[PDB]
């Protein structure tokens, strides 16, 4: 009985999906360099805050 | 669950601040920093109108209570006209012939930070002005003038047996003030 | 400014039209003959001013110099911040049973017609004997003078070593980390009781300005705070960062010595 | 207030009654100092909405025009079960 909560902010439960796609922004300077669509890097944090390498 | 989010127990900080950059364009035009609003929410993915619709939540299973702690800076100068620092009533005398006539006033000083002998200079330069716009003409003399804000101990080198202040002058020294 | 530009394209060292002065024009006034009897405004300071020709101006919109000048705004959160000569209705300066209508030297003191007021007008006087309804006072207010210019408030960021507080998010940037302590900048002003700088030392109007006998200097002055119990993260790396920022969310510059002690304990169970 | 140790105000030099009052020894000025308050605990709503009022009055219920900084920190804690 001590928990604080945010009307923003809910949990998740049973499914979801996850995306792997070949062509984001930032991913493409850091990351594949030296790589071609067939054999790549990429990835699932879909949230900005942060640098793929991050 | 995902590493960079997790739930908050027991305690936290809220901020209650008045410039925000946000909050100064679209909440607060008419308002001061007496009496203004602010958001709470400290996420920058929404603006100011779309958080007043959210909420925080403290659990209902329990009471809660809240420790305050506030910061305040002021710059009030000590006469102003807010204050009823800036005003005072006299009467005084408005013709001679003899027939004196005297007359209620209400007397005006100018706004500003200034020490207590500059204030008291102000007090007397504001009879005087009266004496000059009226009185003056109308026939009374500057030895009638009737109010005067002072510092001195009159009677100081007074003589018991002539009953006459002896040096011939008034002692010249500040003991508090006073009314003549 | 007048040096570079101005006086080798025709203007006077009469008409340079922006001055700030402290003193309070029109105290010898006389209601009869309604000129300055002394022949010399008085040479005292009473609060800082804006002294203004017609068709000159100030602006403070990016500026924090007007707290300096103890002259504030009504409306605080409404942006823009100019003042013009047409703004400043009712204050006019009173001239010099004739005006002098001249300096020692020969400088104009832009008498006008009727031989009573002159062109310059002035914040204070408007402020204080022009029309309360209409004039400068119905927007502006008159403070004390502020020397630190105003100081606001710091932030604390300790992103490795403390949970979020409600409603921030977690974040790499540094210009929106969590913060979890605030304070105010620590400057404080202190009072204490008392030529290029005059250049027209025969002009009335463009003497140096008589010095306040209340004189106020800002100092730097150690601060040491409490900022209470926050909840804590169960595991914690061998380096930390340790943040600093002002209420726009830059680095200060300023800052030479920052140190933190944390203190652990048990808050509940499980 | 501040203590510290030391002609239109003059128009009648030569009276004795209507001179300039001498200065005190001893002046007096006042002087805006910033306030740091700890108010203590009071009981906190439930659910507390994104935006909020803040307000300063004086004596007379009024607003004060020469207030220009005001910030307000708060820390919720646990009272009382129910």
């Amino acid at each position: 009985r001590n928990s604080i909560r945010y009307s923003e902010l809910s949990p998740l439960y049973d499914t979801t999906r996850l995306y792997l796609v070949d062509n984001k922004s930032a991913d493409i300077a850091s990351l594949n360099y030296q790589n071609d669509h067939s054999n790549f890097l990429t990835t699932v944090v879909q949230n900005n805050d942060f640098t793929p390498t991050e | 669950r995902y590493s960079e989010l997790s739930p908050l127990y027991d305690t936290t900080r809220l901020y209650l601040v008045d410039n925000k950059s946000a909050d100064i364009a679209s909440l607060n035009y008419q308002n001061d920093h007496s009496n203004f609003l602010t958001t709470v929410v400290q996420n920058n993915d929404f603006t100011p109108t779309e958080a007043s619709t959210q909420t925080i939540n403290f659990d209902e299973r329990s009471r809660w209570g809240g420790q305050l702690k506030t910061i305040m800076h002021t710059n009030m100068p000590n006469v102003n006209e807010y204050m009823f620092s800036n005003k005072f009533k006299a009467r005084v005398m408005v013709s001679r012939k003899d027939i004196l006539k005297y007359e209620w006033f209400e007397f005006i000083l100018p706004e500003g930070n200034f020490s207590a002998t500059m204030t008291i200079d102000l007090m007397n330069n504001a009879i005087i002005d009266n004496y000059l716009e009226i009185g003056r003409q109308n026939g009374v003399l500057e030895s009638d003038i009737g109010v005067k804000f002072d510092t001195r101990n009159f009677r100081l080198g007074w003589d018991p047996e002539t009953k006459l202040i002896m040096p011939g002058v008034y002692t010249y020294e500040a003991f508090h003030p006073d009314i003549v | 400014n007048y040096l570079e530009i101005g006086r080798q394209n025709g203007v006077l060292e009469s008409d340079i039209g922006v001055k700030f002065d402290t003193r309070n024009f029109r105290l010898g006034w006389d209601p009869e003959t309604k000129l300055i009897m002394p022949g010399v405004y008085t040479y005292e300071a009473f609060h800082p001013d804006i002294v203004l020709l017609p068709g000159c101006g100030v602006d403070f919109t990016e500026s924090r110099l007007s707290n300096l000048l103890g002259i504030r705004k009504r409306h605080p959160f409404q942006e823009g911040f100019k003042i013009m000569y047409e703004d400043l209705e009712g204050g006019n300066i009173p001239a010099l049973i004739q005006p002098l209508e001249k300096d020692s030297k020969s400088r104009s003191y832009n008498v006008l017609e009727d031989k009573i007021n002159t062109a310059y007008r002035s914040w204070y006087l408007s402020y204080n004997y022009g029309n309360p309804e209409k004039g400068i006072r119905s927007w502006t207010l008159l403070t004390t003078s502020d020397v630190t210019c105003g100081v606001e408030q710091v932030y604390w960021s300790l992103p490795d070593m403390m949970q979020d507080p409600v409603t921030f998010r977690s974040t790499r940037q540094v210009s929106n980390y969590p913060v979890v302590g605030a304070e105010l900048m620590p400057v404080f002003s202190k009072s204490f009781y008392n030529h290029v700088f005059n250049r027209f030392p025969e002009n009335q109007i463009l003497i140096r300005p008589p010095a306040p006998t209340i004189t106020t200097v800002s100092e730097n002055v150690p601060a040491l705070t409490d900022h209470g119990t926050l909840p804590l993260r169960s595991s914690i790396r061998g380096v930390q960062r340790v943040t600093v920022t002002d209420a726009r969310r830059r680095t200060c510059p300023y800052v030479y010595k920052a140190l933190g002690i944390v203190a652990p304990r048990v808050l509940s169970s499980r």
